[PDB]
DNA sequence: GCCTACCGGTTCGCGAACCGGTAGGC
DNA sequence: GCCTACCGGTTCGCGAACCGGTAGGC
C-alpha cells in the first residue's frame, strides 16, 4: 500500500540497493517499493538506513508515509524523525498521551524479546494454536501476536467472515476471506477479544508477567 | 491450444494430451483492492510454465526438460494443484483464496463495390482496433479463443452487476464480481488498477465489448474454413461464407432516389454533430430470410426502418441475420428489454456505426420490419412478455417523420417524411424506436454505406 | 594349571552429511 | 511468480574401544 517500508533485519542476506553490501540481521534498514520485472508485484529496494538518505529521497512526515513505523522501537522511532529532516487542558492530554503511547511501545518490546530470550519458536506457535489463533508465518511476527495476545487479549473470530484480525500500524484489519475471489475488509480499533489463557506450563510465566502488566486496550497513534 | 512461442520449441515438439483432457491450462488471478492482474500459462510439451501481469512485459517464464514422461505428470499435476487450488480432474471447479483460476480456452467475378464490402466487413485487423479501446486483451486473444460457456457466465456476471447496482447492494458484492469478471475475461490495463463495475453505464460498456468480441470470433469462424481448392478466388471464397446474395442499386435506378431521398430528408435535428453521403446501395437477400418471413407478409403495418451497427458485426449479420441479445446478458442499455431496434431517421441509427473522423465510412442497414398490431409506449420499461395481440412495440418520440408524406415501396411503407410533432408530449423519447422480439419479423432489404463529415 | 600378546567382531560416540519444508529475497 | 540460504531432525560413516575366544610360553 505505501511507497516505503522500515524494519528490523529479518535476516542478515538481502543486500544494499546503493553500496551493495550484505545489510546485517536485526539492523534498522528502509526500503523503497518498486514494481518486480519478473512478476506481477511489488518487491522492496532495501538500503542501509545510512545509505538511505543519500539516494535523494526525502519522506516529509515518516509516521504517514512508511510503513512499518508504528512496529518499531521508541527510540528508534525517533531516530527515523529526526533524520528525515536532516491549550493546557489541550497540550497536556496531548503529552500524557505520548507518555502513554511510550508506555505501551517498551512494554510490548520488554515482552517480545523475554519471550525470545525464554521460549523458542515451537512454544510460540503452539501458546498461538492453544488460545485459537492464526500461527503466522515468520519468526517476528509470531512474537509480535502473542506479545499482543498475552498484554490486550486472546483475539475472537471475524464477525462476518469468521477469520483472524491483526494488528497492523493503526487498526486491527480482517485478514479472512468473505469470499474465495475477495478478501475481507473488516477493519477496527476495538476488536472482540477474550483474555489471555497461558497453558499450565509455565515457570517463567510469574517473571514475564511480573513487569507491572495491568488490564488495559490498544492505544493508537493520533 | 499450441504451443507457446516463449518456450522457443513451438515447431519442434508438439503439446501432449492424456487421451481426452490436453496436459495445458491458461490461468488468472486478479484483487481489485490489491491491484494484482496477473496470468499464469502452464503446459507439458518439457515442462514450461509462463507468469507475468497480462498486458505488458512484467513477468518472466521457464522452459525445463524433465528425466522423464512420468515425472511430467507429477510435476505437472503438483505445479497446477499447487497454483490453483484443485486437483486436475474435477466434476465441477471450486475457487481458492489466493490461488488462480483456470480460463476456459477452446480474377474474381464480382463488382468493384462488392468486393469493397468484403473488403470493409473481413478486415479483422480493422476489428482488432476496435477493441483496444474497450482494453481487452490484445497479445493472445485472436490466436486463443475464448469459451463460449466462459463468455455466457461473464455476460452472468455482468447480469448479477447490474442487480447488485439498481438495488445498492454491498461494496464486497460490488468487488467480487468485479474481480469475478477481470479473472474471466482477461484485461489491459497496465500498470494501473482495475476499476469496480460500480456504474450503470460501465456494466453496459462491458456488455457491448463481449457483443462485439462475440462478433469477433464469429468473424474468425467464418473467413477459417471452407474447401481450399485452385478454382474460386479469394474475395469469392468470403463472399459465399456470407451466405447472401448482395447486388449494387445503380445510382439512375429511380429506387434508389427513394433511398437518397430517405437519408437526406430523415436527418435529426438534434444530430447536426456529423453530415452524412451516400457512397453506395445495395440491395441484399440473405439465405432463407424469405421462407421465414412468408408468415409475416400476412400481417399488417409493414414498415422500412433504419438499422445502424458497427462495421465489425456486419460480417456476421450478414451470415447469421439480425439476432437478439441472449438471456444471459443484462438488460442494461436496451429501452424496452432484449430484442431487435429500429428506427425511422437514418442519423438515429447511423450513431450505431461508430465512426470518427479517422474511420470515415460507415454501413447501415434498412429492413422490411412487420411491425403488426403495435404495443405504443412512451416512458422506458424493461417488458419480458408482450400484452395480448400485439406482435411489436413502438418508443413514441416528440420528432416523427411527415405521415401525410409516407410513400410506398413494394408494399412497404417508408416514412421518409420530414420531422413534425408528434401527437402526444408527455413522452421522455425525442425519436421513435420500434421494437420486435422475434427474428422472424425482419427482413433485410438494403444495405448502405456511408461516409460521415464532421467539423474540426 | 596359570598368564598374555594377538586378532576378529560387535558396539558406541560424535561430527559430517543428508533432506524436506519454508521464511526471506528479488 | 521462482530461487535458495537457513533450520531441526534424522541418518550415515568410521575410528576408538570394548570384549571374548584362543594358542604359544612358562
Ligand atoms: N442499432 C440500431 O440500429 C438502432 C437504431 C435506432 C435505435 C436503437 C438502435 O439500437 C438500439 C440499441 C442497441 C443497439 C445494438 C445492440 O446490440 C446488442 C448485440 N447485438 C449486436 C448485433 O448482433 C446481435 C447482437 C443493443 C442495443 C436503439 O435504441
Ligand atoms: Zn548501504
Ligand atoms: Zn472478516
Amino acid at each position: 500500500d505505501k511507497l516505503y517500508r522500515v524494519e528490523y533485519a529479518k535476516s542478515g542476506r538481502a543486500s544494499c540497493k546503493k553500496c551493495s553490501e550484505s545489510i546485517p540481521k536485526d539492523s534498522l534498514r528502509m526500503a523503497i517499493m518498486v514494481q518486480s520485472p519478473m512478476f506481477d508485484g511489488k518487491v522492496p529496494h532495501w538500503y542501509h538506513f545510512s545509505c538511505f538518505w543519500k539516494v535523494g529521497h526525502s519522506i516529509r512526515h515518516p509516521d504517514v508515509e512508511v510503513d512499518g513505523f508504528s512496529e518499531l522501537r521508541w527510540d528508534d522511532q525517533q531516530k527515523v524523525k529526526k533524520t528525515a529532516e536532516a491549550s493546557k487542558k489541550e497540550k497536556d492530554k496531548d503529552s500524557k498521551l505520548e507518555k502513554a503511547l511510550k508506555a505501551q511501545n517498551d512494554l510490548i518490546w520488554n515482552i517480545k524479546d523475554e519471550l525470545k530470550k525464554v521460549c523458542s519458536t515451537n512454544d510460540l506457535k503452539e501458546l498461538l494454536i492453544f488460545n485459537k489463533q492464526q500461527v503466522p508465518s515468520g519468526e517476528s511476527a509470531i512474537l509480535d501476536r502473542v506479545a499482543d495476545g498475552m498484554v490486550f487479549g486472546a483475539l475472537l473470530p471475524c464477525e462476518e467472515c469468521s477469520g483472524q484480525l491483526v494488528f497492523k500500524s493503526d487498526a486491527y484489519y480482517c485478514t479472512g476471506d468473505v469470499t474465495a475471489w475477495t478478501k475481507c475488509m473488516v477493519k477496527t480499533q476495538t476488536p472482540n477479544r477474550k483474555e489471555w489463557v497461558t497453558p499450565k506450563e509455565f515457570r517463567e510465566i510469574s517473571y514475564l508477567k511480573k513487569l507491572k502488566v495491568k488490564k488495559q486496550d490498544r492505544i493508537f497513534p493520533p | 491450444a499450441a504451443v507457446d512461442p516463449d518456450s522457443g520449441l513451438e515447431h519442434s515438439a508438439h503439446v501432449l494430451e492424456k487421451g481426452g483432457k490436453v496436459f495445458s491450462a491458461t490461468l488468472g488471478l486478479v484483487d481489485i483492492v490489491k491491484g494484482t492482474n496477473s496470468y499464469y500459462k502452464l503446459q507439458l510439451l518439457w515442462i514450461f510454465r509462463s507468469w507475468g501481469r497480462v498486458g505488458t512485459v512484467i513477468g518472466s517464464n521457464k522452459l525445463e526438460q524433465m528425466p522423464s514422461k512420468e515425472d511430467a505428470i507429477e510435476h505437472f499435476m503438483k505445479l497446477y494443484e499447487e497454483k490453483t487450488g484443485n486437483a486436475w480432474h474435477s466434476k465441477n471447479f471450486t475457487k481458492y483464496p489466493k490461488k488462480f483460476y483456470p480460463l476456459e480456452i477452446d480474377k474474381s467475378k464480382l463488382p468493384k463495390p462488392v468486393q469493397d464490402l468484403i473488403k470493409m466487413i473481413f478486415d479483422v485487423e480493422s476489428m482488432k482496433k476496435a477493441m483496444v479501446e474497450y482494453e481487452i486483451d490484445l497479445q493472445k486473444m485472436p490466436l486463443g479463443k475464448l469459451s463460449k460457456r466462459q463468455i455466457q457466465a461473464a455476460y452472468s456476471i455482468l447480469s448479477e452487476v447490474q442487480q447488485a447496482v439498481s438495488q445498492g447492494s454491498s461494496d464486497s458484492q460490488i468487488l467480487d464480481l468485479s474481480n469475478r469478471f477481470y479473472t474471466l475475461i482477461p484485461h489491459d490495463f497496465g500498470m494501473k488498477k482495475p476499476p469496480l463495475l460500480n456504474n450503470a453505464d460501465s456494466v453496459q460498456a462491458k456488455v457491448e465489448m463481449l457483443d462485439n468480441l462475440l462478433d469477433i470470433e464469429v468473424a474468425y469462424s467464418l473467413l477459417r474454413g471452407g474447401s481450399d481448392d485452385s478454382s474460386k478466388d479469394p474475395i469469392d471464397v468470403n463472399y459465399e461464407k456470407l451466405k447472401t446474395d448482395i447486388k449494387v442499386v445503380d445510382r439512375d435506378s429511380e429506387e434508389a432516389e427513394i433511398i437518397r431521398k430517405y437519408v437526406k430528408n430523415t436527418h435529426a435535428t438534434t444530430h447536426n454533430a456529423y453530415d452524412l453521403e451516400v457512397i453506395d446501395i445495395f440491395k441484399i437477400e440473405r439465405e432463407g430470410e424469405c421462407q421465414r418471413y412468408k408468415p409475416f407478409k400476412q400481417l399488417h403495418n409493414r414498415r422500412l426502418l433504419w438499422h445502424g451497427s458497427r462495421t465489425t458485426n456486419f460480417a456476421g449479420i450478414l451470415s447469421q441475420g439480425l439476432r437478439i441479445a441472449p438471456p444471459e446478458a443484462p438488460v442494461t442499455g436496451y429501452m424496452f428489454g432484449k430484442g431487435i431496434y429500429f428506427a425511422d431517421m437514418v442519423s438515429k441509427s447511423a450513431n450505431y456505426c461508430h465512426t470518427s473522423q479517422g474511420d470515415p465510412i460507415g454501413l447501415i442497414l434498412l429492413g422490411e420490419v412487420a411491425l403488426g398490431n403495435m404495443y405504443e409506449l412512451k416512458h422506458a420499461s424493461h417488458i419480458s412478455k408482450l400484452p395480448k395481440g400485439k406482435h411489436s412495440v413502438k418508443g413514441l418520440g416528440k420528432t416523427t417523420p411527415d405521415p401525410s408524406a409516407n410513400i410506398s415501396l413494394d408494399g412497404v411503407d417508408v416514412p421518409l417524411g420530414t420531422g413534425i410533432s408528434s401527437g402526444v408530449n408527455d413522452t421522455s423519447l425525442l425519436y421513435n424506436e420500434y421494437i420486435v422480439y422475434d427474428i422472424a419479423q425482419v427482413n433485410l432489404k438494403y444495405l448502405l454505406k456511408l461516409k460521415f463529415n464532421f467539423k474540426t
